[PDB]
């Protein structure tokens, strides 16, 4: 087994998690900027209030994403079923 | 044929020819005073080789000394004869009881 | 001409159908197959999900079908010129003996071999395929083993991807302090189900036992 | 296949066990040609098929129950 | 055609109850039961709290009633000309077993025993009847694996999205420390008794298999 | 109606007696107040702590002490008649079962037979102890679940209540940190030691159990 | 239905077993019209059938114990 | 090496007996030369040989599953 193709998986591996979660946590750092916003300028806080805008922004992340957003995991699974013949070397 | 009946042919053959073989041993004893009879006896060496190849002839016993009335068959020679076919009908038969239980033995 | 007995040869026979099913088949062909499924139970997330029988029952299926052409091999090299006694046990066994250890050989390992040859003293070979079986057993079981862990973590990482995008999605929000693996599991199974996980990896596998 | 095999095993040994029934059928009617000497033997004969048989059934269901209870 | 004898009728009518526990049940009958009913109970959030003997014995009562129809026909189509002895068992066995083969196609997946049969190399079969039996029993196993786990991914959704608004009211309440799962657990439990979930889950399930 | 040889009669009383840990204790008996002990662990906040070792052990003595009146009745007409032997032996299984059935009826829901016997395709007919035993023991155990949740979900409140309370003087205090467990633990214990409420507990399943 | 076909085996068996014991029963006490070989061969005819009873049932038993004794 | 013992031993068991077989068949062939008191000796010698050989498979294989069948 060669101990290259172990960490080359490993780097398109991850970029998979950097293309699923960053259109989900990129609106949740864009939401929670806004809320700070809010916090400023008449800065009336109770602790946070931040967390009740972040469930509507991420489910209409989630709907918005989709069809896509499930596409990458359906695809790149399959690839490595489909490179299994040749995996083993 | 199969692989079981290969090893017991040869013996099952032998012991039928000694069956028909004491059969007509018989058959010339309880004859013995009928006259004109002829003694017959089977060729045992020659006609085993020949059925383990693949009914039985008869071949006729020399006269021992003559008699008027033409019967034929002897009465000494006949019963050594006897004698010594069943014995080896014995001898046969407890060999392929042996190979049997041996067979049989071994799937123990 | 010499051969074996009837008594001797059905004693061999009769020996040799207690190794047969039990390491004959164990450590042969479909060992790195029944590796593989509890790999796949375990990164499931569930203890014997799929019933242990049923695990089984399918390699057994699995492999039957894999080694197809090697038993049409073995069957008409050995068994008809066996089964209307025209050769005798002592050069059937090897000659049905011979194309399963061509097998061995091409699912092997050259340093495993190389190895196994050192270790056993020797090193005579002019070619691979005068290897005794005693020298290749233990290689293919090496490199068997081996083969079965390479795929075994390709099975793997799926689930951790998911399951570590869930955990940060979950957490990134203020939830850091509740247990996402109750909620990766549903989405775990619902992708497997969705990619129908099983039928296209028994196809992988079986393109894997064909190289 | 397997399933083939085992088959026609069985239904070999049902011919030759039917075979020596019949044959001792024909000898107790009374119908002549036989000798007594060929029917013991070939009912030794099925007998001892019949013991390999359960000899080999024994042995693969005893290999099928211990490689179906491993983990 | 002729009869076996008595000896090997026996011997063989003894020897199918061996395979009867797995050929009969586990890839068979109640495969997609059990795995249903352990995503369920992981599902709850407390394995072993409905323990394994009692569902055990849930799941055979489940598919003896589920399997009526097919097992009245096999008992007719058997035993009504085998108790008088009017034909012989080995056929019996093949015309018996052929209904049990009818019933399998439906529930099996259609797409999968083309696939099973290009793994076997079998020819071109023409007709969906003449498939062999040893193809069609490893790709019923591989639809109803596929379909226990949609049918458990359906089931947990609802459980999930429970957990998740519980999760949310009570983080935005005001407290983030407090564990949800000793919190939502009573919750689920009190909506699945409020619903009667087990009477209705066991009507559609059953509708499911039998159609 | 006649009676067995001895050699029958025993082979059927040992077969009996395996079914006993299955087919009278586990869907029966108890198998509701196992449930109500392992949940009422759960509820405690401590699991695992009270072995299941003593757990289990500590049901049978409960649902022996409340089938007294069955198991008696069942001695007085079946085991005297028996040694007097003016009862047949099948008369007797027969006899024995039937109050139970009735028994059963007690204990089962209202809505939950219809089921069963419009899946056996029975038919409603009439008579509600006319009733098959294939139908009473799947619906007693779907019945026994059902209340098993209800009385279930009736504990789970209070405790979850004053771990909630707990919590919300936390924020008042400005203990926002804040681990609600580790501080609630102790008060839930003290509690529920001093009203003692195993005595409370033991009592409601007497009441309940019988209606 | 399976408790009524295993009632009708064992009833069979245990009347069959009944009816060779009465016929040794019989013949015990010198009655006529009875037959040594054929009480002898009534006697190992229940015997086998006894046997063949409890093999059956050891092998389901053991069946339902490895089908009910597994992980859920 | 194991797999050569056991090559040899069954090779000569088999050849002591189908030399056994083949005196005895030379007997009843009616050829002279055999006395009956070697055939008899030879064919209890092989099934001697052949019960040692069961004995030994026995325990080896006995022995086989017992070291097998340990829970490691």
């Amino acid at each position: 087994m060669t101990p290259e193709s172990v960490m080359m998986m490993g780097t398109e591996a991850m970029k998979v998690a950097l293309a699923l979660a960053a259109p989900l946590l990129l609106v949740a750092l864009i939401t929670g900027l806004i809320i700070s916003i809010l916090q400023a300028a008449t800065q009336i806080n109770e602790m946070t209030l931040s967390f009740i805008p972040k469930i509507v922004a991420v489910f209409i992340a989630i709907i918005v994403a989709g069809p896509w957003m499930l596409n990458l995991l359906l695809d790149y699974v399959r690839t490595l079923f489909s490179n299994l013949p040749y995996i083993i070397g | 044929l199969d692989r079981l009946d290969a090893a017991l042919r040869f013996q099952q053959e032998a012991l039928n020819l000694r069956a028909q073989r004491q059969e007509i041993l018989a058959a010339n004893i309880a004859n013995a005073d009928t006259p004109g009879y002829q003694a017959r006896d089977i060729d045992f060496a020659s006609e085993l080789k020949k059925v383990m190849v693949r009914a039985v002839d008869l071949l006729y016993r020399v006269p021992d000394q003559p008699s008027l009335d033409g019967n034929t068959v002897d009465m000494d020679r006949e019963r050594t004869q006897f004698a010594d076919n069943s014995l080896k009908y014995q001898m046969g038969l407890t060999v392929l009881g042996s190979q049997l239980k041996g067979m049989m033995n071994v799937l123990q | 001409g010499q051969s074996w007995s009837l008594s001797v040869q059905t004693l061999v026979f009769i020996t040799s159908l207690t190794f047969l099913p039990a390491i004959l088949l164990m450590m042969t062909s479909f060992t790195r197959i029944i590796i593989v499924f509890g790999l796949l139970r375990n990164a499931l997330g569930t203890p014997s999900a799929p019933p242990n029988q049923v695990l089984l029952g399918l390699a057994l299926f699995l492999t039957f079908f894999i080694m197809s052409p090697v038993i049409d091999k073995i069957y008409v090299d050995a068994y008809q010129p066996f089964s209307e006694q025209k050769i005798s046990m002592q050069e059937a066994l090897d000659k049905g003996a011979q194309p399963l250890r061509a097998f061995m050989l091409r699912q092997t390992r050259e340093a495993d071999l190389a190895l196994f040859a050192r270790l056993a003293n020797s090193g005579p070979l002019q070619g691979p395929e005068a290897v005794p079986m005693r020298i290749l057993l233990p290689a293919y079981v090496t490199s068997e083993l081996k083969t079965a862990f390479q795929i075994g973590f390709t099975i793997f990482i799926p689930f951790l991807i998911i399951d570590l995008v869930i955990a940060s999605v979950l957490m990134a929000l203020g939830m850091m302090m509740v247990p996402p693996a109750t909620i990766a599991l549903p989405f775990k199974l619902m992708l497997f189900v969705l990619v129908d996980g099983w039928q296209l990896l028994m196809g992988s596998l079986a393109q894997s036992f064909y190289s | 296949s397997f399933a083939g095999q085992l088959h026609a095993a069985l239904d070999r040994i049902s011919d030759r066990q039917a075979a020596a029934r019949v044959q001792a059928e024909k000898f107790t009617l009374g119908e002549p040609g036989i000798a007594l000497n060929d029917v013991m033997a070939d009912m030794q004969k099925a007998s001892v098929s019949m013991q390999m048989g359960i000899q080999v059934r024994n042995k693969l269901v005893a290999a099928y129950q211990e490689v179906m209870s491993m983990q």
